DNA sequence: TATAATGGGCTGATGCAGG
């Protein structure tokens, strides 16, 4: 019942959601440029917020410990930055 | 079409119009599937400018 | 790692929504 109630892609939906995934790796990938960040730790922080803060916790892998405090203090510095970056 | 500028000389019983007038002319591009619109509606572009 | 594929096969004791 539960998947019933997500509606199915159309061509054009699906390849806008694809599209937009790819898209949005290409554009973490030189996020982790700009900021000397690690595009692991910057796809968890992206992450974190549009799933709500329902779920936050550490990940196998990152370096640092996830919690609100670093996902608040990563997220301004990402936040800091010019308007075309 | 309308007209901004209007100059006129007088020749006989007649008057010549050089007229400085302004319009748009349409043209239709057909978008497919794969393909995405990233100019919003009613954007203003220059020669060369990326549509879809 | 790439055609497309998108919704399963008998009793008694006690705590309840309903005349």
């Amino acid at each position: 019942h539960e998947i019933g109630q997500v509606p199915l892609l159309t061509l054009e939906e699906e390849v806008e959601l694809a599209r937009k995934v790819e898209e949005g790796m290409e554009a973490i990938k030189k996020l982790s440029e700009i900021t000397g960040l690690d595009p692991d730790l910057i796809r968890e922080v992206v992450r974190a917020k549009i799933l709500g803060s329902a779920r936050v916790r550490h990940i196998p892998g990152l370096k640092e410990t996830l919690d609100p405090k670093t996902v608040e203090e990563i997220d301004q510095k990402l936040k800091s930055l010019p308007k075309e970056h | 079409v309308r007209a901004a500028q209007v100059e006129a000389e007088e020749e006989g019983e007649t008057v010549y119009l050089t007229l400085f007038l302004e319009w748009t002319e349409p043209k239709d591009y057909r978008v497919q599937p794969h393909m995405n619109v990233v100019v919003p509606e009613g954007a203003r572009v220059e020669a060369g400018d990326k549509i879809v």
